[PDB]
């Protein structure tokens, strides 16, 4: 998982804006990974998710609608994952 | 009110070139592109101008 992940990112920030053109077949994954993977990793992954967000900008819209509910669902007031979501 | 200088003419400047996007153009779901109620794709580069 973890390296997988890099690799995805490391791809985005190299390619530049020219990635959104890939959001149809990464977002619909990553994002059911995010809700079914262990907690252990689940941080990472929302950590890469705000770096993913930030590499597209203005182009993230349709998923808000997802987005919002994992981050609610997942904020259980335990200091790092507050953390990680206040960044997010 | 003696000063009553007025305005006699208008000059209008378009530079509408459609169906050419810029190289620092960020497109294009939300694009709206809609200039005066208009949506230039439905009727091509010279009459929608």
């Amino acid at each position: 998982h973890t390296m997988v992940v890099q690799a995805i990112t490391f791809i985005f920030k190299s390619l530049g804006l020219k990635c959104v053109q890939f959001l149809p077949q990464v977002m619909p994954t990553f994002l059911n990974v995010i809700r079914v993977c262990d907690g252990a990793i689940r941080e990472f992954l929302f950590q890469q998710l705000g770096m993913l967000v930030s590499f597209v900008k203005s182009h993230i819209r349709p998923y808000m609608d997802e987005i919002v509910t994992l981050m609610r669902e997942f904020w259980v007031m335990n200091t790092s994952i507050q953390s990680t979501i206040i960044l997010l | 009110m003696k000063d009553r200088m007025k305005t006699v003419s208008v000059a209008l400047v378009l530079c509408l070139n459609v169906g050419v996007d810029p190289p620092d153009v960020v497109k294009t779901t939300p694009c709206a592109r809609l200039e005066c109620w208009i949506d230039p794709l439905s009727m091509g580069p010279q009459k929608a101008l």
